[PDB]
């Protein structure tokens, strides 16, 4: 199986560029593409090596890099000319998909604050048309942007088989508090540990999640309810990692209660007691957990690179996501009663709406109809 | 004549199976079949 | 099943195969299938003579039901397994193959 | 068996010319004609060495270069001299004949774009009526210039017993591509490593292919789909010199399938993973065929010259060779609609109709009756 990554805008290609930078340098491939002598499944993400990316002025500050051998602002603007070359930028798809051996999935890395979040919108849509049966996870990006915000979020409601969210009010505090910057290229350098770390158990095979559905269909509980943030502590026993991730200083979002946890730990561990940390984090009662239908807590080991200590990433499905769509949404009515029909604008603040009111309908013990 | 070429066919063609059918019965003798058939042909 | 990536593989290849009854499944179809698997996989790069004697077994329904890897191995270093630790590997393997295909169902299904 | 070759045309002269010289080398002979002491068969093409060739301003060219001791624009024009001289070159051709011990073939090297045009119909039809037992294959060469194309297929589809198609389009980009040209003094050495490639089997005896009648029945299944294209990627095991050769970026051509396809490989490989290579090739189907007849990939192993790496050829038999037929058709048309009896050029025009329409019959699994 192969992944097909996707870079639209200003942030995909430098999110992007910084990604496989990251995974570059993280197996043995030198800026050249091709493998120095100096285990690791890299099929996946690399060609036989070439990247599997689609890229779409920045484009020549990448081809000045040293990386040259690796291969208006509305959202309406960013709509029509994605019509425009439909075909276009189909073909290069096309012939990949079909060059591929077994597709299985389209990563998308875009932010959604605007030509590229307006052909991302149009791209989502026709990838639904085309391919049936083939998984879309979309690394967003969070920030007339309360605009192209919502119009975004219509599309990634029903289109995005998954999400993982990353907003950069979240990260801007992060580098002046635990980094002191005070800039773009600086706080890429933690999206792009997030991004690297959130594909290692693909890369080196283990006993289980070989597979981009391994990891999705355990916290996804229903089509609707696929929005997923993130968590990285080190910025060393497993007992330690795991309470460092549950403390709301670390997580990248600015009642309420869990639907289910991903942990991914990259380190040298003993993955001995790995199942004993997990047999006290429960009697201590850190993290309170939907009253409907059963969850858990899972946590999976991994290798860090050795051409490059203890990491960790958590992969977590909160109910407090929904406050962030509710600032969007303010945001929008505010503007509406200030200034060819406005009615997409309709329908997509409705279908919001409803995803805001599954929310806090999925923290009640009837969430059962 | 033209009757005697399709003869030739229906004859040829079944002790042709007869010889992937015994070549396959094994514990290379198995990639021999690889060799005859290509396009997946004679699948029956 | 301590690869996961070469068994991933080879779940797939197999689904069209074991779907059927066990009459009409013959063994020397399924050594070209397994054969596959291992050179797509990562189990490619690996030691020529362990991959001599990792080969399929017939047990004796449907094909999910028969299906099992052997690894047979004799000479002095069949004074480690005796005969026994093969009686018991096939006798886990099973566990190990149910709980895997309980799972692609399940993930099939989401 | 020896092959006498015939060369037409001022293309025909120049590509023979650089075919020689490429076999010249090849072997250890001098351009005196004299053998050098600095195993291969020398005796199909060579006489003792003085080489089989009947060649028809260019001729001077020759008579001043250092190989000197080693022997107008319209299709009426080609096919009215050639009835003018029919005793004068049938004289030279009847004398090489009898001469030789056994003739086996007629491989003619003429382009289809002046003077080689039409006096290349005349001989092919010539050839038929006395030597009616004796395969002529053909080095064709692709380039008023639709009328003098078109006009040699009607005799090459019904006399030829093989052709091998090169166009100059497709070898235009090559000298641009991975040459950088912008010159016929150029692409003409690609045209002679394709010629000299072409009969290395003839020359260096393996287990088979001994005789060119060994080389044609096998692509060749009825007499109407006798039409062959090559590849050739060296511009290292046999897996990577057989997924160089199916890739469209290297046939030198501008549904569809194979029907066969003979590899050759000239280096010192080992002829032990040969094998596992043609498994590989049918998992991954980098190649379709036809599915109404068995069809099967053929690869043959020969020895490189020791007084001249690994190289490869591919023999191909592509549906996809209909393409280039139409783009001659289109352009006829149109110059039928815009200017004793014009009625050779429409009996022409029906049968290779009816060619194209067996091309594309040949992708039906009915292609029987
Ligand atoms: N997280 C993150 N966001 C970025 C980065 N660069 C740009 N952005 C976002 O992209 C938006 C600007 O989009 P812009 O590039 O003007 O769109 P375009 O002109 O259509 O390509 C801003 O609102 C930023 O939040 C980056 O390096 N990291
Ligand atoms: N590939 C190749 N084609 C050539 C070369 N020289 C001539 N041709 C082809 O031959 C055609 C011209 O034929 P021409 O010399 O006029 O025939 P003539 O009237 O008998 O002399 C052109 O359309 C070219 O495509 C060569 O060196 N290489």
């Amino acid at each position: 199986r192969e992944i097909i990554t996707l870079q639209l805008g200003q942030c995909g290609n430098q999110i992007g560029f910084e990604f496989w930078k990251q995974l570059c340098a993280e197996h043995g491939i030198s800026p050249e593409a091709i493998v120095e002598e100096f285990t690791d499944r890299k099929d996946v993400f690399f060609y036989q090596y070439i990247p599997r990316a689609v890229l779409l002025r920045v484009i020549h500050s990448i081809l000045n890099s040293p990386y040259a051998k690796l291969y208006g602002n509305n959202w309406a603007s960013g709509f029509s000319q994605g019509e425009k070359i439909h075909e276009d930028i189909f073909d290069i798809i096309d012939r990949e998909a079909d060059g591929s051996d077994s597709l299985e999935g389209f990563v998308l890395c875009h932010s959604i604050a605007g030509t590229g979040s307006g052909l991302g919108s149009y791209l989502l849509e026709r990838l639904n048309d085309r391919y049936p049966k083939k998984l879309v996870q979309t690394y967003s990006v969070f920030p007339v942007q309360p605009y192209n915000s919502l119009l975004t979020l219509k599309r990634l409601t029903q289109n995005a088989d998954c999400l993982v969210v990353l907003d950069n009010t979240a990260l801007n505090r992060i580098a002046t508090d635990r980094l002191h910057i005070q800039s773009f290229s600086q706080i890429n350098q933690l999206v792009s540990t997030i991004m690297s770390a959130s594909t290692t158990t693909l890369r080196y095979p283990g006993y289980m999640n070989n597979d981009l559905i391994g990891l999705i269909a355990s916290l996804i509980p229903t089509p609707r309810l696929h929005f997923l943030m993130t968590g990285y502590t080190p910025l060393t026993t497993v007992l330690d990692v795991m309470r460092r991730l549950l403390q709301p200083k670390n997580v990248m979002v600015s009642n309420h209660c869990y639907i289910a946890i991903l942990n991914i730990i990259q380190g040298e561990v003993d993955p001995t007691q790995v199942h004993k940390s997990l047999q006290r984090i429960r009697e201590r009662k850190l993290a309170n957990f939907i009253p409907w239908g059963p969850a858990s807590i899972q946590v999976a080991l991994s290798r860090k690179s050795p051409y490059l200590r203890v990491s960790g990433l958590m992969m977590a499905n909160h109910t407090s996501i929904s406050s962030l769509f509710e600032r969007t949404c303010r945001q929008y009515d505010k503007l509406r009663k200030r200034e060819d029909n406005f009615d997409e604008m309709d329908t997509s603040r409705e279908i919001v709406q409803q995803l805001i009111d599954e929310y806090h309908a999925a923290t009640r013990p009837d969430y059962i109809s | 004549f033209e009757a005697t070429i399709n003869k030739f066919d229906k004859n040829f063609s079944a002790h042709l199976l007869d010889l992937l059918a015994r070549l396959s019965i094994y514990s290379g003798m198995a990639s021999v079949i690889s060799r005859l058939d290509f396009n997946g042909f004679y699948t029956e | 099943l301590g690869q996961g990536d070469f068994i991933r593989h080879l779940m797939d290849l197999l689904k069209p195969e074991l779907v059927r009854p066990a009459t009409t499944l013959y063994q020397h179809n399924l050594t070209g299938i397994l054969e596959t698997a291992v050179r797509a996989t990562n189990a490619q790069f690996d030691s020529p003579e362990i991959l001599r004697r990792l080969d399929v077994r017939l047990l004796e329904d449907t094909g999910w039901d028969v299906f099992s890897l052997d690894y047979h191995v004799d000479g002095p270093i069949a004074t480690v397994f005796t005969r026994e630790c093969m009686s018991h590997y096939l006798r886990v393997f099973n566990f190990l193959w149910r709980a895997k295909r309980m799972e692609y169902i399940l993930t099939d299904i989401r």
